[PDB]
């Protein structure tokens, strides 16, 4: 704990990524409970980088 | 319509609530012609129900009631 605002661990990054993957896992549990919804989910998500996710979704 | 009512009932009113409105219903305004604009229906009505919260234990309530109707 000697690193605050400093340098700090990747094990601390690997935590971070259990909790970005344990969030991740609980959205796809919620899409699974109400697949439906993504889109209207989605136009809020899209609110963000958008230009770029048309660039994929074009793609597709 | 939302604005019209909310003319009609500037009174019977708690401000603080009305500032919420008053302000999201500006929100409104402020995301309309966005392709993803929605009233923020549940949002309001929970408030609302956050007051109805602590009014509701009193039965003081009858033109209360029917403004929250």
């Amino acid at each position: 704990l000697t690193e605050e605002d400093g340098v700090h661990s990747v094990i601390e990054e690997n935590i971070k990524c259990i909790s970005r993957d344990y969030v991740l896992k609980q959205i796809r549990s919620l899409v699974q409970a109400n697949p439906e919804v993504a889109m209207d989910s989605i136009i809020h998500m899209t609110q963000h980088i958008s230009p770029t996710q048309r660039a994929e979704v074009i793609r597709i | 319509e939302l604005q019209d009512i909310m003319t009609s009932v500037s009174g019977r009113i708690p401000p603080n609530v009305e500032k919420s409105i008053k302000k999201e219903m500006a929100q409104y305004a402020s995301n309309i012609t966005s392709v993803l604009c929605q009233f923020p229906s549940q949002q309001i009505a929970n408030i609302l129900d956050s007051h109805a919260a602590t009014l509701n234990r009193k039965s003081e309530r009858e033109v209360f009631f029917m403004n929250t109707q």
